[PDB]
DNA sequence: ATCACACTACC
DNA sequence: GGTAGTGTGAT
C-alpha cells in the first residue's frame, strides 16, 4: 500500500500542468517527493504498486486525482494511464461512510462556518489546503509589495506548494489509518495496510466495496454531465421575466407603496419628562441649519428632530410585505412562525380570505409571483442556476455526493440536478425537456443520443414489506406484487377513495403529520391519529416492526445507530423517526449497488461508458437514474439490464419482497418520466 | 383651521391656489409629526389672513410625498402659485416657523 | 424524513 | 459581503 496525494494547476475540468505530487510506501516507510520533471516517475511508481497487486491511498482521489492524472498523462507526456477502480482507496469516501453523521466542506467548496456540527480533524485540515496555501501565498507576495491576483497561487510550482503537497500525505496517512482503526468495517485480526488490493475489498466490510464502487461510478457521471438544452432555458427565461414584470405592474398597482422608518441614529424621548420612547422610530437631530440676513436654502434647523424615512415599493418576494398588505385588508392571521411573524407559506395565501376582491384576486397574482420567480431563480439568476452552470461542452457536470445522506443517500449539487422542477408542475415540461441526450450529438455521426430513464418500483412500501416479513411472513409483500396494496391499505385505514390510502402511505412513510394526514380526507388534522390507529390496527405487522427496532435503540440507548444491508451503521437521529431511517437507507444502499450492478453488466456485455462509446450515466436522484445512449437497441439493452441487476440485487441480499425497475426510452427527462 | 389633504384634491387645494399654502407631509408614527402638530394649529390660526396650513398624511395618501423626494419627517413645504418656494424638515417650534413664515410669505 | 438553495431583512 | 429566518424543489 502506498499513500499519494498531487499538486496541479486547476481544477480537473482545466487541468493541463502536473505541479507536483508525494508517495508514502508502507513497504519502506518513505516520503518520495516528485517534482515537475518527475512526472514521469510519479506515473511509473503508481504503475508499480498496481502491477504488484497493491493498493493506492488517495483523499478525493477518486472525483480529483485518478481522473487528473489520467488527462495530464495524456496532454504533457503523451502517455495513457488508467488506475483500476480496485486498486485504489480514497479516504474521503472512507470519511463519509464512517463519520455519515457529519458533514464536511466538499474538500473546499463549502464554508465551515455554514456546516452544522463538528468537523472531523484531519479531513478539515485537508479541505482548508487550498485555502491556507493561498492563504501563505497572499501573505508573502505583499510582503514583496505586489499586487495579489484570482488564484495565481497555482500557476507554478514552487517550494511553499510542495510542502502542503507532503503534508496532505502526512495527514491523509493519519486519516487513514484513524478509519482503519474502526473495528466494525475492518477486522483487528487484519493489517490493513498490508495486505493486496484483492485481499482488502475482501476481508472489509461489505459498505467499503460499495462505496468505493459508487464514488467511482459517480465521479464518471460528474464527467459525462447532463446533456443540457441551453437556448431552450434562455426562450424559457424570457417568457417567464416578461409574465414576472406584468405581475410586478398589477400588484404594484394595487398595493401601493409607503414609507418606512430608516436611518434614524438617536432615540427619540419625550419633549417634556424625557422617558425615551424605544418603541418609537429612530430619529436624527440636525447639529446644524437655522432659518438663516440671506435665508438660509437648506432643509434642516439645528435642534429640530425628523424621523428618516425611506420611500418603500411593494415587493411580491417579502412575505413582510404581503402579510403587511393582507392585514391591511382584513387578514387575521392564525398560526404564527415559532419566533414571532405570520406564516406566509403558499397553504396559507391559499387561505386567507378578504373583503376586497381585488385584493383577494391579486393573492393569486401574488402565488404565481413567487412560483414563477422561484423557476427564474433556479433556471437564470440564482447562483446555483442552470445557465450559470452549463460548460462549453453544452452539459451541465452536477457535483454528487455519493454518501452525503445519513442515511445512505447522495446528495446532489452546484446545481442540485436532483431538484429539477417535476414535469407536473409549472414549467416543468420545459424545464425537464431542456436535460436530456436528444441535446447531445454524436462526436462521429452527429446524430443526437437517445435517453433511457429507469425508476425503481414502489422501492419505499417494498422495503417495508421485506422487513415486516419476519411477522407476517410476506403476507405484505404477496400484497404487494399480486394484491392492490393501496387497497388493501385502504381497508386497514378508513379513508373514503381507496386512491387517499395511496397519498395516505406514502406520507406514512415520509414522516407527515396527524394534521396532513387528516387532511387527505378533510379537515381531521390532529384528529387524524385515529386514523393513524386504525391502520396500525390492521396492519400489526407494522407495529411489531416499529416496537422491534426500539428494542434494538432505546433502553438512553442501548445502541445510537441500525445496521444497513451492507452492515454499516446508521445514525439514528431520534427514536421518532427509526423506522424510517431504516427504511430510507435500505431504498438508498439498494439503489446503490444497483446503479452500480446495472454499469458492471453493460460493461460485461461489450458496451463502453462514455459520449465516445455508447452509454452514459447523466443522473441519479434517489430512486432513478437517466442514461444517454447511442441507439436506441442501446437504449433498449440497458433497460432489460436494469431490470436483471435489480433482481440480482434483491437476491443479493436475500430480499423478502420481489424487487423491479421501469423504464422509459425517449429524447429527453419530460418524456422519461 | 387646518385643510387636510388626500392624494385626490392635493393638485387642486394646493397647486391651484391662491395665496401661500403650507404643507405638512406627517404620518401616526413619526415622533417630531407629532410634535410640530400642535404648532400648526395655533399657526393655521395665527397667520389666519395671509396663509393656509394644509396636512398630508403620507399613509393614508401614498401618492404626492414621492413627487417631492420626501426623505424624512414632518416636512414642511411652501407652496406659492403651485410651486415649492420654501422647503423646511424637522419638527421646528411655534417661533423658528414664525421666522420662517414671516421671513418667507 | 433527507437534502440544496433562493430571496428578504439586517449588520 | 456573511448570518438568520422562512420556504420551495425532489425522492
Ligand atoms: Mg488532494
Amino acid at each position: 500500500m502506498i499513500v499519494s496525494d498531487i499538486e496541479a494547476n486547476a481544477l480537473l475540468e482545466s487541468v493541463t500542468k502536473f505541479h507536483c505530487g508525494v508517495i508514502y510506501d508502507y513497504s519502506t516507510a518513505e516520503y518520495v517527493s516528485y517534482r515537475p520533471s518527475d512526472f514521469g516517475a510519479y506515473l511509473d511508481a503508481l504503475e508499480a504498486e498496481v502491477a504488484r497487486g497493491g493498493l493506492i491511498v488517495f483523499h478525493n482521489g477518486h472525483k480529483y486525482d485518478v481522473p487528473a492524472l489520467t488527462k495530464l498523462a495524456k496532454l504533457q507526456l503523451n502517455r495513457e494511464f488508467h488506475l483500476p477502480r480496485e486498486n485504489c482507496i480514497d479516504t474521503l469516501v472512507l470519511s463519509r461512510l464512517i463519520h455519515s453523521n457529519l458533514k464536511d466542506t466538499d474538500m473546499g467548496l463549502l464554508r465551515s462556518g455554514k456546516l452544522p456540527g463538528a468537523l472531523e480533524a484531519w479531513g478539515y485540515r485537508l479541505g482548508e489546503m487550498k485555502g491556507e496555501y493561498k492563504d501563505d501565498f497572499k501573505r508573502m507576495l505583499e510582503e514583496q509589495g505586489e499586487e495579489y491576483v484570482d488564484g495565481m497561487e497555482w500557476w507554478n510550482f514552487n517550494e511553499e506548494m510542495m510542502d502542503y503537497n507532503v503534508q496532505d500525505v502526512v495527514v491523509t496517512k493519519a486519516l487513514l489509518e484513524k478509519l482503519l482503526s474502526d473495528k466494525h468495517y475492518f477486522p483487528p485480526e487484519i493489517d490493513f495496510t498490508d495486505v493486496g488490493y484483492t485481499t482488502f475489498w475482501s476481508e472489509s466490510l461489505e459498505a467499503v466495496d460499495i462505496e468505493h464502487r459508487a464514488a467511482w461510478l459517480l465521479a464518471k457521471q460528474e464527467r459525462n454531465g447532463f446533456p443540457f438544452d441551453t437556448k431552450a432555458i434562455e426562450e424559457l427565461y424570457v417568457e417567464l421575466a416578461a409574465r414576472r414584470s406584468e405581475l410586478l405592474r398589477k400588484l404594484t398597482e394595487t398595493f401601493g407603496s409607503w414609507y418606512q422608518p430608516k436611518g434614524g441614529t438617536e432615540m427619540f424621548c419625550h419633549p417634556r419628562t424625557g422617558k425615551p420612547l424605544p418603541k418609537y422610530p429612530r430619529i436624527k437631530t440636525p447639529k446644524v441649519g437655522g432659518i438663516f440676513c440671506e435665508l438660509d436654502t437648506r432643509e434642516y434647523v439645528a435642534g429640530a428632530p425628523y424621523t428618516p424615512v425611506e420611500h418603500v415599493v411593494f415587493n411580491p418576494s417579502s412575505r413582510d410585505h404581503i402579510q403587511k398588505k393582507l392585514q391591511e385588508a382584513g387578514w387575521v392571521p392564525t398560526k404564527y412562525t415559532d419566533k414571532g411573524a405570520p406564516v406566509v407559506d403558499d397553504e396559507v395565501l391559499e387561505g386567507v380570505r378578504v373583503d376586497d376582491p381585488e385584493k383577494q384576486a391579486a393573492i393569486d397574482l401574488i402565488k404565481e409571483y413567487l412560483m414563477i420567480q422561484k423557476r427564474i431563480g433556479q433556471s437564470a439568476e440564482g447562483d446555483k442556476a442552470w445557465l450559470r452552470y452549463v460548460a462549453e461542452d453544452g452539459k451541465i457536470h452536477g457535483s454528487v455526493n455519493p454518501n452525503g445522506a445519513v442515511t445512505g443517500r447522495a446528495t446532489h449539487a452546484f446545481p442540485n440536478l436532483a431538484q429539477i422542477p417535476g414535469v407536473r408542475s409549472p414549467y416543468g415540461e420545459q424545464c425537464r425537456a431542456a436535460f436530456g441526450a436528444e441535446h447531445h450529438l454524436d462526436g462521429i455521426t452527429g446524430k443526437p443520443w437517445v435517453q433511457a430513464g429507469i425508476d425503481a418500483s414502489g422501492l419505499e412500501l417494498r422495503c417495508l414489506a421485506h422487513f415486516m416479513a419476519r411477522f407476517d411472513n410476506g403476507e405484505y409483500a404477496h400484497e404487494i406484487l399480486n394484491g392492490d396494496i393501496h387497497t388493501k391499505n385502504q381497508i386497514a385505514a378508513e379513508l373514503p377513495t381507496r386512491d387517499n390510502a395511496k397519498t395516505f402511505i406514502y406520507g406514512f412513510l415520509y414522516g407527515a403529520g396527524d394534521e396532513k394526514i387528516g387532511q387527505i380526507v378533510g379537515a381531521g388534522k390532529e384528529r387524524g391519529k385515529e386514523l393513524k390507529k386504525k391502520f396500525l390496527e390492521n396492519t400489526p405487522a407494522i407495529a411489531a416492526l416499529r416496537e422491534s427496532i426500539q428494542q434494538t435503540l432505546v433502553e438512553k440507548w442501548k445502541r445510537r445507530w441500525i445496521k444497513g444491508l451492507d452492515g454499516r451503521k446508521v445514525h439514528v437521529r431520534s427514536p421518532h423517526a427509526a423506522l424510517n431511517t431504516l427504511l430510507q437507507s435500505a431504498g438508498a444502499l439498494i439503489c446503490k449497488l444497483w446503479i452500480i450492478k446495472t454499469e458492471e453488466m453493460l460493461v460485461e456485455k461489450g458496451l463502453k461508458h462514455g459520449w465516445d462509446g455508447d452509454f452514459a450515466y447523466m443522473a441519479w436522484v434517489h430512486d432513478e437514474i437517466q442514461v444517454g445512449c447511442r441507439t436506441e437497441e442501446i437504449a433498449q439493452v440497458v433497460i432489460e439490464t436494469a431490470q436483471e441487476a435489480m433482481r440480482w440485487v434483491g437476491d443479493h441480499w436475500n430480499f423478502r419482497c420481489l424487487l423491479d425497475t421501469e423504464g422509459k426510452m425517449g429524447p429527453n427527462w419530460a418524456i422519461c418520466h | 383651521k387646518i385643510i387636510h389633504l388626500t392624494d385626490d384634491s392635493f393638485d387642486t387645494d394646493v397647486l391651484k391656489a391662491d395665496g401661500a399654502i403650507l404643507v405638512d407631509f406627517w404620518a401616526e408614527w413619526c415622533g417630531p409629526c407629532k410634535m410640530i402638530a400642535p404648532i400648526l394649529d395655533e399657526i393655521a390660526d395665527e397667520y389666519q389672513g395671509k396663509l393656509t396650513v394644509a396636512k398630508l398624511n403620507i399613509d393614508q395618501n401614498p401618492g404626492t410625498a414621492p413627487k417631492y423626494g420626501i426623505r424624512g419627517i414632518p416636512t414642511l413645504l411652501l407652496f406659492k402659485n403651485g410651486e415649492v418656494a420654501a422647503t423646511k424638515v424637522g419638527a421646528l417650534s411655534k417661533g423658528q416657523l414664525k421666522e420662517f413664515l414671516d421671513a418667507n410669505l
